[PDB]
């Protein structure tokens, strides 16, 4: 699945506007606590290797990595999903255009479907 | 003394927390699996007079 | 040969120091006495009396949802109404060969 | 605004500092001499600053308070127990030839960072330069190995080629038998087990070497115990002479620039300092390493950066 | 060395934050309510 | 399941929010909660399985090791406890770190309802046995010993995860339960040959195989002794449970590609039970013992039968804790004289009586001295073997001989005859390692009162 | 009764120009510690 | 150098890779690389000294005979069809000479000898810059003819450039050898999946650019380019040889750290493909990579090297000049592998 070349793809665009239409993140998500928790990670790295108390030297700092990886990690959902919804529509679309090459199984039961018996000794 | 030794023993109580946190965590996990809540071929059962759901 | 022998400059190496010595009634825990009492009491009363007793009285008395006596029972009561009425107990087939579709051969 | 690129760009340039007075000087002498009071004087004649010469524990007095710390910490070599026992089975003499050499590295850069930031000159004692004479007399008293000297060499060698040669030497000179008789006149009893053969090989080693090779690139002010007495006439010789044959001149801004930057970040200047040669008298094992780092991170001011240090008294920790 | 909390610094810093938070807020709620009008939940 | 993953995960920060002289008291209580918490989940059904959600699910053969693995962290805790007296708060932190994060990457990988998701945490579980070994040992041989442990894992491992996309590309799922159901027989193939070796030669390795054995002596002999209990007792016992799990879609395939590795575990039990009645190093020959075992285990998962899946399971578990009983031993023996070689401290019984009964105790388990669960195991696997070919009996009856001649050997040249006369500094035994001997012992016994809860899901 | 830790034989395996010396390559010298060469 | 004229020739090199990056004309592309070649070259001898000028002479030589193989394969390329849109080639011939030029740039194997001279000549940051922003271009372009490239000589030289790195770094003491000999690799695994899905070949660009980043960074901190140098840092920042382990156990590819994402998901995609025997001897060779990871980190972190006196006094001191980025690049370097599945976002 390449989609460079999709139609009506504006160039530069991080979200069209028929992401719109899709339901955005909740922000209890838990992609978007684990975001938190790295701005944390990388606040208290931060810490470390300033020399500084680790757990408590800069509390502005560390809101503001946990607040900034948060807010990247909510845009960054955002787009993940939107995709996502693209590749299933497409792939709903081509099927449904496509009847002959997606035929129909004839749904058989195992009452008559013949399968080797394979004994354990 | 209370104000002296929970700033010597406040993390004690962090274990039984995420305990308490993993339990509600999963009661949650549970709500999102209700597709069949009395729906099984086993389990159709019909429901109390004074009764929502058979299983929480 | 003016070399000192001595590759570098290293601490020797220490001796071991015995828990004993300082402290008699020392429980191996820690050389602080207060806090080696400590240890030994929580080690023993939350391995020996709360997992090690009332854990394994909890394990001996778990309900039965393998269902061994429901087993039980119901084998009982099939095996009663097999036998009033003559049914030769168990069947060899598991399941019913009139719902069974076999591929004819015609070889 | 700390130095750095951003403030040479916009204002910070060092050539409109200097103001034909700095002239960074440096006072050569033999053990015991008036080389330091020369200094001084020459310091407060010419208003430059005076720079006292380094010691064992030099380094403690620019970091944290100025105070010296344990011997065990700061240096693991004493001078005393050199001139007693001079040639020790632990490897003090070279050890502390070692330390004295990154001491004067670390004060050679103090006083550069000075003199850029500043434009006022310094006066140094026995420097960079020069340091080696001492090696040299512990080589031909056969204190110290070989090994040694081409370990010093490599590590002066790396560190001293990169920084700018004092503008104008001044070197006292004193005769081995006042020499010892000044010594014994002090009253120290360990500089009394001074061998009249380490002075001589001592002053042997300035009139070789170190007198023509900064004559070449430098201006030498030769002076003997009497002459340098009064200070007057060596502030006028320093004011007569004009350095024009030394990479001074040759210096301008952008390379000024790195230089700050480079006197600056003393950690890149002390980088060349520990290079991995294992010689027995310097190399330390990796268990007495990590107990006397652990002593050294228990000290009061020296567990975070100095600002964040609560037992010394530093406030407002959790909003720095 | 010896230097005070920098109080322009510790407001910037602050402003950033609680600025991003709001905004983050904001967007969530124009989001939900834009998808909830193009899907006719609400 | 997130009520025992969570407590899990707050260890770390409680340990590191600690005061510098509490660290082991509040570790070891919240493990021993987190065990007794662990503990519920022995509750299993006859039917399918504990489905939590999605990603987690239990079952019969899952819980087990998931309480011995909540078990052992307290005693590896109380067993770390005196080795590491002289070390830097900072660095004690960061060795419990690294083991509870090896409990949570153990207690992840046995629910795991993935397979990709399993193959992620059962190769997560490397690093901090690697770091362990290779920082906290103690002579030069460690880091050779960290290298084999890596690279042979890895040398298993890389192929399965090759495989285990495949198979995904093919089926459409990895889901256990979906595979379960959905399962194929497999094709007299090459390919399919090389699928079946790609899916068993990575548990082959960790079990480890007789062939592929080199890694285990030296990881378990360098390692600390925290290290040698849980490489002992839970990391050995991955791979019989991947194999447990992965033989579903190997049928029926698994009747011709069987041979070669029963072979070599059937004659690998006797050549290691032969090595262990040579050896000059304790820890090596309860190692070469841990190969024997899991050579047994090996064979019983290759037949594939239900009495051997049951024996398999019940071996796993007694293994892992008379492993971890006679590691502990041996330690309290070296911590004395500092030398873990048998013959040097000798006549033991005389000045440790207490100890010489906890080396009888742990020697008569690790002989397999009925009814204990050893044994349950060892017979069930037996009398499985026995079934599907009759010879066998003569390799497995030898193999009880000598393991029962080298356990007494071990036992007699340790705690019997004289003592050392120049050795004088072996001090009375301390309550912390007769409670730690203890606590590995009375589990055993204890379990031998209700097996089912130690015979999987087949039971 | 103490954990090893590397000496000075053990650094000096990793102290040459690289590892694995061959006799083609025993003639190989380590770079300068500053990457200088002198001009000669 | 003066700062002015530093800044403007590191935005010289970015703009020229841009250049590269947005336009469409064959000619501008050319152009786009000539620029960034000229602007090199002053940032790889920003320090003089003999090493560095002929490690400068050097990537000039390699550079400028691969834009010369580049403008031939532009040409043919007109000449068999006279379009000058960067596209399909249209031209059997043209399409090797392009990939060969680009393979030059790259650094792929057999073209990766000049790798490790040029790093091991050039200081650190010059080495962080050619070994991070200098695969961007090439890659931009690969990625936008891929489907023209023949999968066969691609995928030889993929495999040729993965055991040449992984063999390479065996044998290495000095620290930007070492980084070269793993760029190698890391292109030759990025290299491998561009006929299949060039989202794959961006996600292991981030990763290893995260990667690098981190590692030369944390090179730079403490100040060594040597394994024994590196083997004195434990007795001064610890911590620092506490996140290079982690981070070189990332590099190595181990679960569940982030160097695991790429590979995984590039094997993954060459499944998808029926394409088995390569990936599993890829990850075979990568082992090499991680053992010379492993015998990096059991010389700086896990164990304890002798140290000198002289480094008593640089217990006294701190770093004047921090990277602001650095815990950043470790920490998604390190923890990024549960954020997966947003490859989606088509990085
Ligand atoms: C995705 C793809 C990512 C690609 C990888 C990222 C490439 C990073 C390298 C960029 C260039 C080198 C660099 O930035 O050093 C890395 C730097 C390490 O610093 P260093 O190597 O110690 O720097 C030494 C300097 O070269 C020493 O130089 P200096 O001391 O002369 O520096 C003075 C300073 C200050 O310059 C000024 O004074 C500005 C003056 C303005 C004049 C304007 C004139 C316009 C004409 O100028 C600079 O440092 C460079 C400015 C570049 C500006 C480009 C726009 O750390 C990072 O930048 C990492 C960035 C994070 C990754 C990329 C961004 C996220 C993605
Ligand atoms: C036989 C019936 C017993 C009924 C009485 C209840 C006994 C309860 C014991 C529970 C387990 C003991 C805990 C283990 C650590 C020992 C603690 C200790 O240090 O002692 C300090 C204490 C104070 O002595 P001290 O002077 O301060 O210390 C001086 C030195 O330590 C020197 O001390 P020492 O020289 O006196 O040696 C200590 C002693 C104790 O140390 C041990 O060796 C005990 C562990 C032996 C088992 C080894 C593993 C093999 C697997 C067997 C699993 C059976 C467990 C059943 C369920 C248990 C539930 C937890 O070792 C022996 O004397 C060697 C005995 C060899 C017995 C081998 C026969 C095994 C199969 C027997 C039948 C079992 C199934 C029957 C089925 C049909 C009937 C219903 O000494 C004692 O109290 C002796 C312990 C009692 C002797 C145990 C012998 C038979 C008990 C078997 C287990 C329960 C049978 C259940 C069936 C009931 C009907
Ligand atoms: C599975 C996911 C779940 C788990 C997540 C795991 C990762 C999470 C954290 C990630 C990174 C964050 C922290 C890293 C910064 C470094 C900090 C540090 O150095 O430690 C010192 C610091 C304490 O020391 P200090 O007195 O402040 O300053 C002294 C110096 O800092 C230090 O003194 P020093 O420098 O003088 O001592 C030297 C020492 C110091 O060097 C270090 O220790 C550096 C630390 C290792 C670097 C980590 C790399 C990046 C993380 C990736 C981890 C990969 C995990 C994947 C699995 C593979 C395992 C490797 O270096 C050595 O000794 C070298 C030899 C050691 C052996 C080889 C090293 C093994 C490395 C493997 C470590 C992996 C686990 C680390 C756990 C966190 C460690 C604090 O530790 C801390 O306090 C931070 C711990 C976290 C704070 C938690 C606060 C929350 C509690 C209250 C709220 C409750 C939350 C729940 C809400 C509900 C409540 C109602
Ligand atoms: C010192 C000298 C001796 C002094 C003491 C003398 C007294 C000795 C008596 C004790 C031993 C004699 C054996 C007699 C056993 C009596 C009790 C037994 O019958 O109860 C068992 C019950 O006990 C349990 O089955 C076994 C305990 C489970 C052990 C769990 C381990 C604890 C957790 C620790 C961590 C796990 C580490 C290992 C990981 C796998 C079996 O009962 P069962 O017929 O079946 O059903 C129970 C009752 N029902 C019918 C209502 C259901
Ligand atoms: C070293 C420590 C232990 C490590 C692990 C050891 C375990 C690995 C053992 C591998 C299991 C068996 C591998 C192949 C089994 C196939 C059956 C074969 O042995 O029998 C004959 C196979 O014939 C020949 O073997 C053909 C292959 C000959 C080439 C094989 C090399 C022989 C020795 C190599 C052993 C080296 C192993 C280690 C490699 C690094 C039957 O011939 P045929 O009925 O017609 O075809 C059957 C297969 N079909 C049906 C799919 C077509
Ligand atoms: C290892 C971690 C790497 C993190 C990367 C750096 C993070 C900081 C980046 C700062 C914000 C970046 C957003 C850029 C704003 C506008 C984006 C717009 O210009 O580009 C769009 C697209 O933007 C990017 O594609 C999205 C970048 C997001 C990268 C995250 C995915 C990484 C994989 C998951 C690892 C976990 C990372 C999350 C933790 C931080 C449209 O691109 P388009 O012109 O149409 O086609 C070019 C790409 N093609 C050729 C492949 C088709
Ligand atoms: C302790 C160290 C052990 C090292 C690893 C040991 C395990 C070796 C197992 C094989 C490794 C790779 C196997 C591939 C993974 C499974 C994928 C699969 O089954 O797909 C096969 C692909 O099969 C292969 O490609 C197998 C090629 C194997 C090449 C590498 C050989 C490695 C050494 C071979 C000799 C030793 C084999 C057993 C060694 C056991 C360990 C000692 C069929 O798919 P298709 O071809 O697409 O469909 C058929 C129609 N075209
Ligand atoms: N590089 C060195 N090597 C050995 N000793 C040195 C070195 N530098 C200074 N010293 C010692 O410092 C001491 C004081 O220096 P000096 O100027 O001679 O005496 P004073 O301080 O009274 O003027 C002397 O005893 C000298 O030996």
């Amino acid at each position: 699945t390449m989609m460079s070349g999709r139609p009506g793809r504006v160039p530069l665009q991080f979200l069209p506007n028929e992401a719109r239409s899709l339901p955005p993140p909740k922000l209890t998500d838990p992609r978007l606590v684990y975001m938190g928790f790295l701005g944390y990670c990388s606040g208290l790295i931060d810490n470390a290797i300033r020399r500084r108390p680790v757990v408590s030297a800069g509390l502005h700092r560390q809101l503001l990595y946990v607040t900034s990886f948060v807010f990247f990690g909510y845009y960054l959902l955002k787009r993940q999903d939107y995709m996502y919804a693209l590749r299933d529509h497409d792939m709903f679309a081509y099927v449904k255009s496509h009847p002959e090459d997606f035929p129909e199984k004839d749904k058989k039961t195992y009452g008559e479907i013949l399968e080797e018996f394979h004994p354990v000794r | 003394n209370v104000l002296q030794i929970v700033r010597d023993h406040w993390v004690h109580i962090l274990v039984p927390v995420g305990f308490v946190f993993g339990c509600y965590l999963d009661r949650r996990s549970d709500e999102k699996l209700t597709a069949f809540r009395n729906k099984s071929l086993l389990f159709k059962r019909e429901l109390r007079p004074n009764e929502e759901v058979t299983w929480k | 040969p003016p070399e000192p022998t001595i590759r570098l400059q290293e601490d020797p190496d220490p001796e071991d120091e015995n828990l004993y010595e300082k402290n008699p009634d020392s429980h191996g825990y820690d050389k602080d006495p207060i806090v080696d009492l400590w240890n030994m009491r929580v080690v023993f009363f939350f391995g020996f009396s709360i997992v090690l007793v009332l854990g394994s009285t909890f394990v001996a008395y778990l309900p039965d949802y393998r269902m061994q006596e429901w087993a039980r029972r119901e084998a009982e009561r099939l095996v009663k109404y097999r036998e009033a009425n003559g049914l030769p107990l168990m069947e060899s087939n598991c399941f019913d060969p009139n719902k069974i579709q076999l591929p004819e051969d015609e070889d | 605004l700390q130095y750095g690129p951003l403030a040479f760009v916009l204002g910070e340039r060092t050539t409109r500092k200097l103001t034909e007075t700095s002239k960074v000087i440096t006072v050569d002498g033999n053990i015991c001499s008036g080389k330091g009071r020369l200094a001084r004087e020459i310091a407060e004649k010419l208003g430059l600053r005076h720079f006292p010469e380094a010691g064992i524990h030099y380094a403690d007095s620019t970091t944290g308070d100025g105070k010296p710390l344990d011997v065990q910490l700061s240096g693991n070599c004493s001078l005393e127990k050199f001139y007693d026992d001079p040639k020790s089975n632990d490897g003090n003499s070279y050890r502390l030839q070692s330390w004295l050499y990154a001491s004067r590295l670390l004060q050679y850069a103090d006083a550069l960072e000075h003199l850029l930031s500043t434009g006022q000159g310094v006066v140094l004692e026995r420097s960079i330069y020069s340091d080696f004479v001492f090696l040299e007399a512990m080589y031909r008293q056969g204190f110290i190995r070989k090994q040694c000297v081409e370990h010093y060499n490599e590590v002066k060698k790396v560190t001293a080629c990169e920084y700018l040669p004092p503008h104008v030497v001044v070197y006292v000179d004193v005769p081995v038998p006042e020499i010892q008789s000044r010594i014994q006149k002090k009253g120290n009893p360990h500089e009394m087990k001074i061998t009249a053969a380490y002075l001589q090989d001592i002053e042997n080693a300035y009139k070789k070497t170190f007198l023509p090779e900064m004559s070449e690139k430098c201006e030498v002010l030769q002076y003997s115990a009497r002459e340098a007495e009064d200070a007057e006439k060596v502030v006028e010789d320093i004011e007569y002479l004009k350095c024009d044959k030394g990479p001074w001149p040759d210096q301008d801004d952008r390379t000024f620039h790195r230089l700050r930057m480079l006197v600056q970040n003393k950690l890149e200047v002390l980088n060349y300092t520990t290079i991995p040669v294992y010689l027995p008298e310097i190399t330390i094992g990796a268990h007495q390493s990590d107990r006397v780092f652990q002593k050294f991170t228990e000290l009061p001011g020296r567990k975070y950066s100095p600002g964040y240090n609560e037992d010394v008294g530093d406030k407002w920790i959790w909003l720095k | 060395p010896h230097g005070s909390p920098d109080w322009l610094k510790v407001g910037l810093t602050l402003g950033t934050s609680v600025f991003l938070w709001i905004y983050l807020i904001k967007q969530h709620k124009e989001d939900v309510l834009e998808y909830k009008r193009r899907n006719g939940l609400e | 399941m997130l009520k025992i993953i969570i407590p899990t995960t707050m260890l770390l920060p409680m340990t590191w929010m600690s005061k510098h002289n509490m660290i082991w008291i509040n570790a070891t209580v919240h493990s021993l909660l987190i065990s007794l918490i662990s503990l519920s989940l022995l509750n299993q059904l006859g039917e399918n399985s504990l489905n939590f959600s999605l990603t987690f699910f239990s079952d019969s053969l899952s819980a087990p090791l998931l309480v011995l693995t909540t078990w052992l962290l307290p005693l590896m805790l109380m067993a770390s406890q005196s080795h590491l007296s002289k070390e830097t708060t900072t660095r004690k932190k960061l060795y419990i770190t690294m083991l509870i994060l090896l409990q949570l990457f153990l207690i992840m990988t046995f629910t795991a309802t993935e397979l990709i998701l399993f193959y992620i945490l059962f190769e997560a579980t490397l690093v901090p046995t690697l770091i362990i070994i290779t920082r906290w040992g103690n002579q030069t041989e460690r880091l050779n010993a960290g290298l084999y442990f890596l690279f042979y894992t890895l040398a298993g491992s890389l192929p399965l995860l090759v495989a285990l996309v495949y198979i995904q590309n093919t089926t459409g799922s990895l889901n256990f339960l979906i595979i379960h159901y959905w399962s194929h027989p497999l094709s007299n193939s090459w390919s399919n040959i090389f699928m079946w070796l790609a899916c068993i030669m990575a548990f082959m390795v960790k079990m480890p195989l007789y062939g592929l054995h080199l890694w285990l002596p030296k990881a378990h002999v360098e390692a600390p002794i925290a290290g040698s209990m849980v490489l002992a007792a839970v990391l050995l016992k991955l791979g019989g449970y991947g194999m447990m799990r992965i033989t579903t879609i190997l049928n029926p395939l698994t009747n011709y590609m069987a041979y070669p590795f029963l072979m070599l575990s059937m004659w690998g039990m006797i050549m290691t039970s032969s090595i262990c009645l040579r050896q000059t190093d304790l820890k090596s020959l309860i190692a070469y013992s841990s190969v024997s075992h899991m050579a047994l285990v090996i064979v019983a998962i290759m037949i594939q039968t239900p009495w051997s899946f049951m024996g398999a399971t019940a071996l796993m578990i007694a293994h892992g804790l008379t492993s971890s009983m006679l590691f502990c031993l041996a330690n309290t023996n070296y911590e004395r004289v500092h030398s873990r070689t048998m013959i040097l401290a000798r006549g033991l019984q005389t000045l440790l009586p207490l100890m010489a009964t906890w080396w009888l105790v742990a020697s008569l388990t690790n002989l397999a001295l009925p009814p204990s669960i050893n044994l349950i195991g060892e017979l069930f696997i037996i009398t499985a073997s026995f079934s599907w070919s009759n010879i066998t009996i003569i390799l497995m009856g030898m193999n009880m001989m000598i393991t029962a001649l080298y356990s007494l050997y071990m036992l007699i040249t340790t705690q019997r005859g004289k003592y050392t006369h120049h050795i004088n500094n072996i001090k009375p035994s301390f309550t912390r390692e007769n409670a730690l001997m203890a606590l590995h012992i009375l589990p055993l016994l204890l379990l031998t009162l209700n097996p089912k809860m130690i015979l999987g899901p087949l039971y | 009764a103490r954990q090893w830790q590397p000496d000075v034989e053990w650094a000096e395996q990793f102290g040459g120009a690289v590892m694995y010396p061959t006799k083609e390559t025993a003639h190989w010298k380590p770079p300068p510690w500053n990457d200088v060469d002198p001009p000669k | 150098m003066n700062p002015i004229i530093y800044t403007t020739l590191i935005m010289t090199v970015m703009s020229g890779t841009m250049l590269v990056m947005i336009s469409s004309h064959w000619l501008l592309i050319w152009i786009g690389f000539e620029m960034n070649l000229l602007a090199m070259i002053p940032v790889l001898m920003k320090n003089f000294n003999p090493r560095a000028t002929e490690a400068a002479t050097k990537y000039f030589l390699t550079q400028a005979t691969a834009s010369m193989m580049l403008m031939m394969a532009i040409i043919i390329n007109l000449l068999y069809s006279g379009q000058w849109t960067i596209t399909k080639m249209f031209n059997p011939v043209a399409m090797t000479m392009m990939t060969m030029a680009l393979a030059m740039k790259l650094g792929l194997s057999p073209f990766h000898f000049w790798v490790p001279e040029v790093t091991q000549g050039i200081s650190l940051q010059a080495g962080l810059l050619l070994l991070t922003w200098q695969k961007l271009a090439p890659l931009s372009v690969l990625c936008q003819i891929s489907q023209s490239i023949n999968p066969n000589l691609m995928l030889t030289m993929a495999m040729l450039s993965i055991l040449i790195g992984g063999w390479g770094g065996l044998n290495q003491t000095q620290l930007r050898k070492i980084m070269a000999y793993s760029s190698i690799a890391h292109m030759g695994w990025m290299t491998a999946v561009l006929p299949y899905n060039t989202t794959m070949t961006i996600l292991n660009l981030l990763i290893y650019i995260t990667m690098t980043l981190a590692m030369f960074m944390l090179l730079i901190h403490s100040s060594a380019t040597t394994t024994l140098s590196l083997s004195h840092t434990w007795n001064k920042m610890p911590v620092i040889t506490s996140l290079m382990m982690v981070t070189l156990l990332s590099m190595g590819g181990l679960p569940p750290l982030s160097g695991f994402m790429p590979k995984w998901m590039i094997i993954q995609e060459m499944t998808k493909n029926e394409s088995i025997i390569m990936p599993t001897l890829m990850a075979m060779t990568a082992l090499l990579n991680l053992y010379f990871y492993m015998r990096l980190a059991y010389s700086s972190s896990l164990t304890m090297f002798p140290s000198t006196n002289n480094m008593k006094m640089k217990w006294q001191f701190e770093h004047t000049k921090q990277m602001k980025l650095l815990p950043t690049m470790i920490v998604l370097s390190t923890l990024v592998l549960p954020m997966t599945p947003a490859l989606s976002s088509l990085n």
